[PDB]
């Protein structure tokens, strides 16, 4: 029990730091790149509203 | 009698124009091409030519016939396929003899070459007569047995002179109404402007329930007739099952399916099939044709034609509404009419405000939707009819985030939406159940409580079972689900017994083409009674595993009460049912 | 003082209509052409139409006439000039009535015998002449009345979705409401026909309608109408609460609608559309309608508001959400995963606040134990999400007993607290007593948000 | 016998230009000028070049020049107006022939010895007079036949990216389309000359020439002509598959092309942009293409139009892929991922549809399982995408038995099922073997979307 339950642990503990430090910093990322994008757009279409 | 100034697309400006009017028939050009007057600048009336406009030149001559767009109402359009304006295809086709649309044919929209029989109604020579009055009837066929003629409204007087019993055609005179002392001659048919809606005495409150056939439109998010429904446009089988599952069984009187923008061959395929389709209704099987009226309007056809097919089509059924009869009109692709309507705008110049789309899309999109409901049809004899909008959608983005979806959700009472995560498993119909909605469930409490008690309740303890689940299946994928109670892991069986037996359904299958109300009550009642048991004995300390190794019996039985044929009557199924959960319970004793 | 009413002024009919774009009527020679001047127009076939100027020019008036342009002809269309604004005839008698968003009644009765005719806009509010809130209004809603008080003249929306019942949460909240005078005040912008009829049929039945002045604007009404109706229910508010000495309420209703309705009148000028479509200046009109309510000093009444929105794609970051917050004070959440487990109403207290809370929940208000009662529910309803998150992580046993029985108080809390019967009128100490029913589950040492003495006086 | 062609009209020589823009040419001074109308502008050096009336004033007219404006004088230039829309000669020796992007022969031959002409815009098709195809085409490709069917006349393009084997999947498409002779009318618009003289040996190595009609409009080719190639070809079409009654191909290629065409008029005009500056009747201009397609009642014939689209950045949403889908009906998504794979054909089948399958696919047609399995291995290769995406994000031993089933299928369907050689030519029925034996790595208990009797008849 003791050696399942310390890989198990350390498993868990890698999953959750490979999150904490990929998954959320990379969607984070993400998401300000198409937000970003995204005003591009609005303002390449409000340009064109402009003209 | 203006003339043509200038002409770029669609929007033609013609000069002269002096005394017209906002949104007036004129007819551009030679071929007398159809064009409604958008835009007025002094003497100069920007018009949208319903045709193609190629070809029009400097100078051509512009009439103007001093009417709305009217659609002709009267016997003999409720077999016809119409397009975007009530041009008849199939009289054009005839009369042209030639697989193609001539510019500017002016093909009557209802055929005069057909002698109708008429019975006059309860009103004599000398008695008032009212706008929306019945003063006879026709039949037409065997579905429509009586197409009682209804005086125009916003036409009133006294009868000077009304037509015997015999057959007589949409050109001669039936009845007469003097009013202030200009005696009007009244017909068969009548036009009305599609834009006006036509008038009613009071809008009622739609009581009972549009049976889709789809057990979980039917169930989860119920409609009722004369409610607007947003189905999913064509990514999910809701759409493609549920119109022809609509026009066989929904009990409508008449259905008008409008599409605007639908694809060529895809408008062929309803053209070549729904002649084919056929009803039990009656005594005998008889067509759908004879109750059904299209509007077809493929994505060739002008946007000005696009535009106006939905206001054809709502017209129709408002007028097979205010005849007192219950109409389903299916709009197809109520997102291209959208695009039409911001197409439209683009050539007019006006201020685009999401997305391209017109700031008033969602005026529009109201003044659509709001022609549905139940209503008391005016003039006597007193009739309610009804206008059931089942529109549809399409998944721009591939979820609900268009603007005119966005739009459409406002305005409306019913929405099916689509799940792209059960369409990709061809899990069908692919109908959301978290996004979905009918807020027609607190007016159909009464309906349930009258007929099916034990339906909103059962509806709800499923709705509770699919969203827990639905949590229960997003920690699931998080953490592995490797630790579960008895219960949770009974909740996420229930829920995917339910998501691939009841829920999920083949639309072309004989015995889930169209599930009954009563037949989908009883599915209810044993998906419910199998998880409550069964949560139940893990109450009582049952293992889960070896319960369901035991139980795998009852739950391919209730899996199969989908396959539970629905032709064998309410009163053996429900036998068969009653059996069903019956033998369920005490197997549950083990 | 109101002799200057006794005074005859002749109007101009202008037949000269230089052209129609849209849903203006340019018009050309105006004498003096007023901006936002109502303007009824004459149409060949003789229907008259209302109409509003949105542009005036050197002799030129472009009105933006109500119903659409559909048969405005250039050579006969009578175009008649009411030489004022809008004004809407108020009286102490508007309550009782249903009212369209033009301020005529819809309801088969009288015109309103005006006490006066008030400007629709109205005048802000003088700072130095507002007070801030004290008592609470007590609400049905034992979710609202106890998580989420609402102060005597705070602003504090219902953030809702499409399909969710916040249509029935408003209607719910008009006939239940009152005082722990009161005159509610309904505007309902861009609504169903189907849920306007819902609205006055219920009010009419249960009565409600005694102190409701409803204002109803259908789907179909004209947008500009759907702008005028917020500004009619708020005018109508300022004139009871402020010279009548009454609390108000009012309830507003798809402000997505009214926003859509903003959207549609700045189109109708040559505005380029700013953020999501919508005007930039969305922030100054929705501020405009929320701000014209609060308390006052020399006058002994209050405006409440509940806005209501319609978050379009269930998001916060969208502008009418985002400015709603800005102005408003305070937010409610109806949930749909709340609605989709048949809680009624389907209002999550994690997201929901009342910035104002602390002066309406007091002692001499409600009862003593409110602000802790609430604090307490909330922590604990907290611990219960996070319990049944972790449930299907770590298993049922190992959670902890104070995970188990926070499990226990959830569903009771969801099941019998925020469930509550759409014609069930909790008032706010029933609420309070069902809240410290539910609280009763933990042994006194683990409520730790409650204070020492309350805690011993009321477990 | 059409005794009206021996008629002389002459024509209308302005030298009155002004206001040449881009694309455009204004005239200043136009006696009675026609919409869409040709127009010959013979420059100062000598050179003519055809041009159509996008748009009249009173005395205007706005032309298009189909080969550029690049030397138009103000001064010596001469519009002559034809007095007619462009008509191009059609005769049925015009299969085997090569011609230029407006028509015009590029393989040293004579001029089409006409037949008729026909009008580029054709005729709106009466929808009462269409039939729906429902006649599979066994395209020869697995990717492609079993899973997303073509019906002989239906409209169904191949969306792809830049640099993905979309030119070679037409090819193979167009080298192997018998039913389960194809005459082919090939449009290139704005392809480059590698890709033209691609399409142009694949087709004389398998023996097309002898029953193909190339409309090659190069990249360097005038910009203009882009519009105008497609409605050659496709009238083109039109006369071949309904007067000749043959079965024609149409495999209109860069599309995007054409639309970037569209683009650069429309911005040439000042008009109302839409969305990313494609014309806000895109949509009417790609529908009035796409909707050439298909058969007629009387005439036994059809055009079984595959318009290559090529997405600017593999992405769906953008406008022309997007209008493309909605009026076009079906797509073939070629994938960049699959492609970066080294799968053959990079066809991705999540996103690649076909509206006509569920008719032309199954119930004695092709084979009785035919529909059942390709939702089968649909829902499988989505189930695999799934738990693919899971097993990446988290741990490979959190994915269930399902799941890495799912993976391996996957695997074997990538890499064994869509991919396939060229020239290979794999009949349906080996297909549907093929996938039946991908759909035996699963027990037979987990095949739910096959309908029982045919899971039992064929596992």
């Amino acid at each position: 029990a003791f050696i399942i339950l310390d890989e198990v642990i350390k498993v868990t503990n890698r999953r959750v730091n490979a999150i904490e430090h990929v998954i959320i910093p990379r969607t984070e990322n993400t998401i300000a790149y198409i937000n970003s994008e995204l005003d591009e757009l609005d303002r390449e279409e409000f340009y064109r509203l402009k003209k | 009698y203006g003339a043509i100034y200038s002409v770029s697309g669609p929007v033609v400006i013609a000069e002269n124009m002096i005394g017209c009017a906002m949104y007036e028939l004129v007819k551009v050009g030679h071929d007398n091409l159809v064009g409604e007057v958008i835009r007025i600048d002094g003497d100069k009336a920007t018009i949208q030519v319903y045709e193609e406009t190629a070809g029009l030149t400097v100078g051509d001559p512009v009439l103007r016939t001093g009417k709305p767009l009217s659609v002709e109402l009267g016997p003999g359009l409720m077999e016809t396929i119409y397009d975007g304006i009530q041009r008849p295809l199939k009289a054009i086709k005839e009369e042209s003899q030639s697989i193609y649309i001539p510019r500017g044919i002016d093909t009557p929209a209802l055929d005069r070459t057909i002698k109708w029989q008429f019975t006059p109604g309860k009103f004599q020579v000398g008695d008032h007569i009212s706008g929306g009055d019945i003063y006879g009837s026709v039949f037409e066929n065997s579905l429509i047995s009586s197409h009682k003629i209804l005086l125009p409204p916003r036409s009133r007087g006294t009868i000077t002179w009304i037509a015997p019993a015999g057959e007589y055609t949409l050109d001669e005179k039936i009845l007469e109404v003097e009013f202030d002392g200009k005696k009007s001659d009244f017909t068969l048919y009548h036009t009305w402007p599609v834009r006006v809606p036509r008038p009613v005495t009071e809008k009622l409150s739609a009581d009972y329930p549009l049976l889709t056939g789809q057990r979980v439109l039917d169930a989860l998010f119920p409609c009722v007739q004369g409610g607007t429904t947003c189905i999913p446009g064509a990514f999910g089988c809701g759409k493609t099952v549920i119109s022809q599952s609509l026009s066989k069984y929904s009990n409508s009187d008449a259905i008008i399916y409008v599409g605007c923008g639908e694809r060529g061959n895809e408008m062929a395929e309803v053209l070549m099939e729904f002649p084919e389709l056929y009803t039990e209704m009656s005594g005998t099987k008889e067509p759908i044709m004879k109750r059904t009226t299209l509007v077809a309007n493929t994505s060739n056809m002008p946007v000005a034609a696009r535009e106006a097919s939905i206001y054809t089509g709502i017209t129709l059924a408002e007028y097979f509404r205010d005849q007192g009869k219950n109409v389903s009109m299916i709009a197809d692709s109520s997102s291209r009419w959208a695009e039409a309507l911001r197409e439209i705008s683009g050539r007019l110049g006006e201020m685009p405000a999401d997305q391209g789309f017109p700031a008033y899309l969602g005026a529009k999109l109201a003044s659509f939707y709001e022609r549905a409901g139940k209503a008391v049809a005016l003039g006597s004899p007193d009739r309610t009819g009804s206008v059931s909008i089942v529109a549809a959608v399409s998944p721009a983005g591939g979820d609900f985030s268009d603007p005119v979806t966005t739009a459409t959700l406002g305005i409306t009472q019913v929405f099916w939406g689509l799940d792209k995560k059960l369409a990709q498993r061809k899990h069908f119909p692919s109908i959301n159940t978290s996004v979905s909605y009918s807020k027609y469930t607190n007016v159909l409490n009464k309906f349930y409580d009258s007929n099916y008690p034990e339906f909103p309740v059962l509806r709800d303890r499923m709705k509770e079972i699919l969203s827990n689940a639905e949590e229960l299946e997003q920690v699931v994928q998080l953490v592995g689900k490797s630790a579960l109670s008895d219960s949770d892991k009974i909740t996420l069986d229930v829920a995917t017994l339910i998501k691939e037996d009841f829920l999920q359904q083949n639309g072309y299958s004989t015995y889930d083409a169209f599930c009954p109300i009563w037949k989908t009550f009883d599915m209810m009642r044993a998906f419910i009674s199998y998880h409550d048991e069964a949560q139940k004995a893990v109450a009582n300390g049952a293992n889960w595993s070896k319960l369901a190794d035991s139980t795998g019996d009852v739950k391919h039985a209730v899996s199969s009460s989908k396959f539970f044929e629905p032709s064998r009557g309410e009163k053996e199924v429900h036998g068969e049912f009653e059996k069903l959960l019956s033998t369920m319970q005490e197997r549950f004793a083990e | 003082a109101v002799e200057q009413g006794f005074n005859v002024k002749p109007r101009l009919n202008y037949n000269t209509v230089s052209g129609v774009n849209g849903p203006l009527v340019i018009l050309e020679k105006v004498k003096f052409p007023r901006y936002n001047e109502i303007v009824n127009l004459t149409l060949p076939d003789g229907t008259v139409r209302q109409g509003q100027v949105l542009e005036i020019r050197g002799d030129r008036a472009i009105v933006q006439v109500f119903e659409g342009t559909s048969g405005i002809d250039v050579k006969k269309t009578t175009v008649e000039f009411t030489g004022e604004s809008l004004r809407i005839p108020v009286s102490e008698d508007m309550l009782g009535r249903i009212f369209d968003g033009s301020g005529r009644p819809i309801d088969n009765g009288p015109k309103v015998f005006a006490e006066d005719y008030l400007d629709i806009n109205g005048s802000p509010i003088n700072p130095y002449a507002r007070i801030y809130p004290e008592e609470m209004i007590s609400t049905g809603v034992s979710a609202i009345d106890t998580m989420n008080s609402i102060a005597r003249g705070q602003k504090i929306p219902i953030f809702s979705a499409s399909g969710l019942p916040h249509n029935e949460i408003a209607a719910q909240i008009c006939r239940q409401a009152g005082l722990v005078n009161f005159s509610i005040v309904f505007a309902a912008m861009g609504v169903n026909l189907e849920t306007a009829r819902f609205f006055k049929q219920d009010f009419e039945e249960n009565g409600s309608l005694e102190r409701t002045s409803l204002f109803l604007n259908l789907a179909n009404d004209p947008t500009i109408e759907r702008i005028i109706t917020p500004r009619l229910a708020l005018t109508t508010a300022e004139y009871l609460a402020y010279q009548t000495e009454r609390h108000v309420l009012t309830i507003l209703t798809d402000m997505s609608s009214y926003a859509d309705a903003l959207r549609e009148v700045s189109a109708a000028r040559e505005e380029v559309p700013g953020r999501r479509g919508y005007p930039g200046y969305m922030y100054t009109d929705l501020s405009t309608i929320y701000e014209r309510a609060g308390r006052v000093e020399g006058r002994n009444g209050s405006i409440t508001q509940i806005p209501i929105l319609t978050m379009p794609n269930d998001d916060i970051t969208h502008p009418i959400p985002d400015l709603t917050g800005y102005i408003t004070e305070g937010q409610i959440f109806v949930d749909r995963q709340l609605h989709n487990k048949g809680i009624y109403p389907p209002i999550n207290v994690l997201p929901s606040l009342s910035r104002l809370m602390k002066s309406a929940i007091g002692e001499g208000m409600t009862r003593k134990d409110h602000g802790d009662v609430s604090n307490q529910l909330y922590a604990k309803y907290a611990i219960g999400k996070d319990a049944a998150a972790m449930k299907a992580v770590v298993g049922e046993e190992a959670l902890s007993i104070e995970d188990k029985l926070s499990l226990e108080f959830l569903e009771k809390f969801e099941k019998t607290f925020i469930t509550q019967g759409a014609y069930e009128d909790r008032t706010v100490f029933e609420s309070l007593d069902q809240a410290w029913s539910l609280l009763r589950i933990y042994p006194k040492e683990m409520l730790n948000r409650i204070s020492p003495k309350i805690l011993d006086e009321f477990y």
